[PDB]
């Protein structure tokens, strides 16, 4: 159905997104700051052990997908009566991946977060093709041809969508 | 295994204030909104407003805003619905339903009666009544009162009559049943009147 | 808020008619249209979403359609079970619930049997048995005289099989004014009934 779900005891989604997500990490070098960009890889899976659909009062929702050598690209759901959003988004990278990081100076796992303008009324699915820009220290990570909903109560998208204000 | 479980039935006097309780399970109380409906003769269905359990944001239709006052309690998994002002017009079926918005996914409690009177907790006096045969049940409060004929042995036939409000506050109403003439001195009739309000349980064996 | 307009409040029609209710939205309502079933002492049912997404269980006489501002619900062939009131659903923001459209099922005549059973205080009730149409006029008379305002009526809702009514009349008077009296009648006025049915005592 999507690329990425998650799905509720009963089989059933209750996070699903599609998206392809583009990265520029400034790093530190041996030889200086350097610039590395990326896609989040076709074979990206969803870690089902650390992904949740909320507890009640332990957690909220969150959507956790592992890539390449060590790296997570999470997103955490928050919403009220009507509307939701990924109140955050973390991004956890492992600087000892030499594919992505040569001459890393460090071999540090790194992790940044930042609140996201991902937001949508409850029963309307996320919508943005030009893409959403997320900034974190060092990094950016933008979200292309994205469509995420959260709060399903089955494993399909709502009709209704919200719009990011960048494609109009 | 979702699940509403309402507060029971209650009776409030005029200007006085009513909280009703819904307690949810099979399900992530978080994952939805709490809504409560009215359900009564004069203006049949009517959304009251939702709350998000969580955060409490609570959205208000245009008639119940103020007048209704909706709470939530994540750790019992509990909402509730506060009432002012009671009025006879606030006599009804309240419930509430499980929704976010979508009603393709709306699970609905068994709701909670309020009856908004100034009446006492009455029992009901049991009178007797192809022939016809029942029993009346007079002066009663409040609603309601349950009619069985021979322990739920005889169904066919039967027409409870909605009950009627009298001038004094209190309740009346009339079970019949149309049974064969020949069937009047081998077969004897039991009507059995349960009012759960005052625990009154009444066996009455009609005959001429 | 969003206000519904339903039409009709009320209409009759016969098992395999097509009943036709509508709703007008204040404003447009981008099809986020649903109807419910609502019947007595039960929770309302959810028969149809997204203006003609049938529910699960709901027959395929059910049906809706509408966009804009403008809904429609339509029984094709209107069965014996589909007495109820039915209310259109707005969920574009926030919910709004129509007025309701009582269906009654219309059938043949039937008169009804009328049975009279005698009376601190006085009170006499009059039972009209499995009767339609719902139209009827009981008037109870002491010594022929006309008991104005002293009498309550009750009636059934119609039969899920049959689709007939059962009405209770109930004349209570003060016991002092009870006594003097000695004929107390119950006046049965019904399209199946030629004349008034008198049963007294």
């Amino acid at each position: 159905m999507a690329m990425f779900m998650v799905k509720n005891g009963n089989g059933t989604a209750c996070i699903m997104a599609n998206f392809s997500a583009a990265f520029s990490v400034n790093y530190d070098t041996k030889s200086g700051p350097k610039n590395m960009t990326f896609d989040l890889p076709s074979d990206a899976t969803v870690v089902l052990n650390r992904s949740s659909c909320g507890k009640e009062n332990t957690s909220d929702p969150s959507l956790v997908i592992a890539f390449g050598r060590g790296h997570t690209l999470t997103l955490n759901f928050t919403r009220n009566a009507t509307r939701y959003s990924v109140q955050l988004m973390s991004f956890v990278y492992n600087l000892s991946d030499t594919h992505l990081f040569p001459n890393a100076s460090s071999k540090e796992i790194k992790t940044v977060e930042s609140i996201t303008d991902i937001r949508a009324d409850i029963d309307k699915k996320y919508r943005c093709v030009s893409g959403t820009q997320v900034h974190m220290n060092n990094v950016t990570v933008t979200l292309h041809d994205a469509t995420i909903q959260a709060y399903l109560s089955n494993s399909s998208f709502s009709r209704g969508e919200t719009r990011c204000e960048q494609d109009r | 295994q979702v699940q509403l479980v309402q507060s029971g039935a209650e009776v409030k006097k005029p200007g006085s204030s009513v909280k009703v309780s819904c307690k949810a399970s099979g399900y992530i109380f978080t994952n939805y909104n709490i809504h409560w409906v009215k359900k009564s003769p004069g203006q049949g269905l009517e959304w009251i407003g939702a709350i998000y359990p969580g955060n409490g944001d609570a959205p208000y239709s245009q008639k119940f805003q103020g007048k209704a006052t909706l709470t939530a309690d994540t750790s019992t998994s509990t909402t509730y619905m506060e009432l002012s002002s009671l009025r006879s017009e606030d006599t009804a079926v309240y419930y509430c339903v499980r929704a976010n918005w979508d009603v393709a996914f709306a699970y609905w409690g068994q709701g909670t009666l309020v009856t908004v009177s100034s009446a006492s907790t009455k029992g009901p006096s049991v009178f007797p009544l192809t022939a016809a045969l029942g029993c009346l049940v007079k002066d009663y409060f409040p609603e309601p009162v349950t009619v069985s004929w021979n322990s739920g042995a005889l169904t066919s036939g039967v027409h409870t009559f909605p009950a009627v409000l009298q001038s004094s506050g209190l309740y009346s109403l009339s079970s019949v049943v149309t049974v064969p003439s020949s069937s009047l001195g081998t077969q004897t009739y039991i009507c059995n009147v349960n009012h759960k309000p005052s625990n009154t349980k009444v066996d009455k064996k009609v005959e001429p | 808020d969003i206000q519904m307009t339903q039409s009709p409040s009320s209409l009759s029609a016969s098992v395999g008619d097509r009943v036709t209710i509508t709703c007008k939205a204040s404003q447009d309502i981008d099809r986020y249209m649903a109807w419910y079933q609502d019947k007595p002492g039960k929770a309302p049912r959810l028969l149809i979403h997204d203006t003609s997404t049938l529910q699960s269980g709901v027959p395929s006489r059910f049906s809706g359609s509408g966009s804009g501002r403008d809904y429609t619900l339509t029984i094709s062939n209107l069965e014996p079970e589909d007495f109820a009131t039915y209310y259109c659903l707005q969920y574009d923001n926030l919910w709004t619930f129509g007025g309701g459209t009582k269906v009654e099922i219309k059938r043949t005549v039937a008169a009804p049997s009328v049975f009279i059973f005698p009376p601190g205080t006085a009170s006499v009730v009059c039972l009209l048995n499995n009767f339609y149409p719902r139209e009827a006029k009981v008037q109870w008379k002491v010594d022929n005289a006309l008991q104005s305002g002293n009498s309550q009526e009750s009636v059934t809702e119609q039969d899920s099989k049959d689709s007939t009514y059962s009405l209770s009349s109930t004349l209570t008077l003060s016991k002092a004014d009870y006594e003097k009296h000695k004929v107390y009648a119950c006046e049965v006025t019904h399209q199946g009934l030629s004349s008034p049915v008198t049963k007294s005592f």
